[PDB]
């Protein structure tokens, strides 16, 4: 329910196993590095309300502008309220926004 | 002027159950009382007027000095019968005082009650008030309230609804006949109530409701019954307001529209954004200025400022993803003018402050409402956190 | 029968072991979304007046 | 009339009686494929636009008017005079004949 | 007036007055996509411009002037003489209208 924050990027591919997130950006990589290493977790939208909790497997960048990728997998979801709901429930559609778990 | 509000309530409350329990033909008057302001004074001038204390275990003047004083003045100045309801354990009898008590009272042992009573004009028919006061020992209001849900409850009703789409609406109907220039007779048939009840579906959020012991649920029922409509991403969202009473409008109008469009309308997959409709002779130029100042752009309709277009209107706009950019957030029109009807229909349709409305079908959701502060709706659309 | 409506989409691949669904609008999957998860049945048509049975094992977004 | 030929145009305005120049002045949103516009042509009164762009204009034409205020150095006037609209058409390489 | 216009120069001054030669004849940043480049066009007046370029200028045209230090003969020498700029703008193919 508290202040997510400011996104980090947006999603480009989605299933019930892994979720595939891209940046644009290295300034913001580098701002966020040391909570996107494995293990730590990650929010994405999946309706207005609700979010979906996920860990991080994967991290991998590129250069030729740049590209970014994370590859995450789920673990359950989490309402405003604050009910928790244990699995693979509904998946979050692309173009939709990524935050960091405070 | 501390108001006494729940003396007003408990009063409603016994007439609750007068009406409950009343038999066919039989119909029980009310009374508004001062604080009710009618030039008309129907009922031959009988308001009347209450109040409400307890924390008392045996009766003593000394745990009544307050009220009694209180009254005084307000029949110093001026047929009010005065009534008051009190709970006293082990004591259920009525009667009336006499002149002794009366010089006991006048015996004013605090100086600021003697200030007070200097307001008082000596010259009184203290007979007269004496005669026309009684005094009331009667039992205490949660527990009223309980044995009145469970009378409710008798009669026969789904028992889920009564909780929160009931019991608060009998009150405030009870309310409006006992507070409403309009022509009125407190005669009012229980034998039509019931099913009058039975028939509306709307709920409501006055200042009376609100201190009924029924709120906590009054909120929550509400919040879980439009959880899975706005959970949806691309839906057809229309409202209908009547300016006229809600308490400071113009003031906050514009972060109610602004607190909406920024969690449910702000994202590129939103592609339906929202309808406000205004009823009334309320201009609108200022508003539409006042959010442009925001940031927010508005879909007015009018291409010539003459009349609206109702194909203009409801058309799908332009989107693109990196950078976000979002040619109209919001719409708003007035009903007046808007003339007809769309071509797909709405999925819902919420009305505040309004009793019917043409495009009222059968597929179409309609959710009602009554209020007073808009800060209590944003609690029932999930905009905020607490009341 | 009866009155199955309105459908979501048409085959892109076919074998008696996997079949091969397609869906191009949105507004379709967000709102049937609850009942397009993996266990639930899908009805084929496979001619005229048959249908046949599916249960889904596989979905993907891009 | 404009409308009902199938053309959206702009006119400052947020619902009210006054002019702002910003918005007067603004890039539209562009889409390739499919082609699409938002506004194609902008129009007001002179006596109502109070102020100058951000930036200066590469070509004012004027027709039938003396003088304006926006007239520079820096900037090209290309001022003309004219009977009948027929003839601008002529002018601008939309038609051939004279 | 030129970068209101829209244009970016180069003078080769350092701070203070004096007009380097290595700084005014440099070579440009260039990007091909998207099309960037640091400066446009080059000013100098000619009495803080003394000395000799590293290499020769593949057209040298002069306009009202007798003769200059530059002229050689492996050199392009063009000369004109005019009244007003507009001829200039038709000897260099801009406005094909005299």
């Amino acid at each position: 329910m508290p202040d997510l924050g400011t996104p980090i990027g947006s999603v480009t591919d989605s299933s019930p196993s892994l979720i595939r997130i891209e940046i644009s950006s290295a300034e913001d990589f580098e701002k966020y590095k040391s909570m996107l290493g494995v293990g730590q977790y990650l929010l994405v939208a999946s309706g207005n309300n609700l979010y979906l909790l996920a860990s991080i497997t994967g991290v991998r960048a590129t250069h030729v502008n740049f590209r970014f990728q994370i590859d995450t997998q789920p673990i359950g979801t989490l309402s405003e309220d604050g009910e928790f709901s244990r699995g693979s429930h509904s998946l979050p559609v692309p173009t939709e926004y990524a935050y960091v778990t405070p | 002027a501390e108001y006494s509000i729940k003396g007003y309530l408990y009063q409603f409350l016994k007439y609750l159950s007068e009406i409950l329990a009343a038999g066919d033909g039989a119909r029980i008057t009310i009374e508004g009382a001062i604080e009710d302001v009618d030039v008309i004074a129907a009922g031959l001038t009988t308001a009347v007027q209450c109040k409400y204390h307890e924390q008392a275990e045996k009766y003593t003047l000394g745990k009544i000095y307050k009220p009694i004083l209180l009254m005084l003045e307000h029949f110093s100045k001026n047929h009010v019968s005065y009534r008051l309801f009190c709970h006293f354990p082990g004591e259920s009898g009525t009667k009336a005082l006499t002149k002794d008590d009366l010089e006991t009272v006048l015996s004013t042992k605090g100086e600021v009650l003697r200030a007070i009573v200097a307001r008082i004009d000596t010259s009184v028919d203290y007979e007269a008030f004496l005669d026309r006061f009684a005094i009331e020992f009667g039992p205490s209001a949660e527990d009223l309230q309980v044995a009145v849900l469970a009378s409710l409850k008798d009669k026969g009703f789904d028992p889920d609804d009564i909780d929160a789409v009931i019991f608060p609406n009998a009150i405030q109907r009870i309310v409006d006949l006992a507070t409403r220039s309009d022509v009125n007779d407190r005669t009012v048939e229980p034998k039509t109530f019931l099913a009058g009840l039975r028939e509306v579906r709307r709920v409501t959020f006055t200042r009376w409701t609100r201190e009924l012991a029924t709120k906590g649920r009054m909120f929550s029922s509400l919040r879980k019954s439009l959880r899975s409509c706005l959970a949806h991403n691309s839906r057809w969202r229309v409202f209908v307001i009547n300016p006229l009473t809600i308490e400071n409008f113009d003031d906050d109008i514009v972060r109610f529209i602004k607190a909406f469009v920024q969690r449910y309308s702000s994202k590129y997959l939103h592609s339906n954004p929202p309808l406000f409709m205004l009823t009334g002779d309320y201009d609108l130029s200022v508003l539409q200025k006042r959010l442009y100042d925001a940031g927010l752009r508005c879909e007015t309709g009018k291409v010539g400022g003459t009349d609206v277009i109702i194909k203009e209107l409801f058309r799908r706009p332009i989107l693109i993803r990196n950078p976000f950019r979002m040619e109209f957030s919001l719409r708003l029109a007035k009903r007046d003018e808007v003339i007809g009807g769309p071509q797909r229909r709405p999925d819902e349709l919420f009305l505040i402050n309004v009793a019917d409305d043409e495009w009222k079908h059968e597929d179409v959701n309609v959710h009602g409402f009554k209020i007073e502060r808009l800060s209590d709706l944003e609690y029932i659309l999930q905009l905020r956190s607490d009341y």
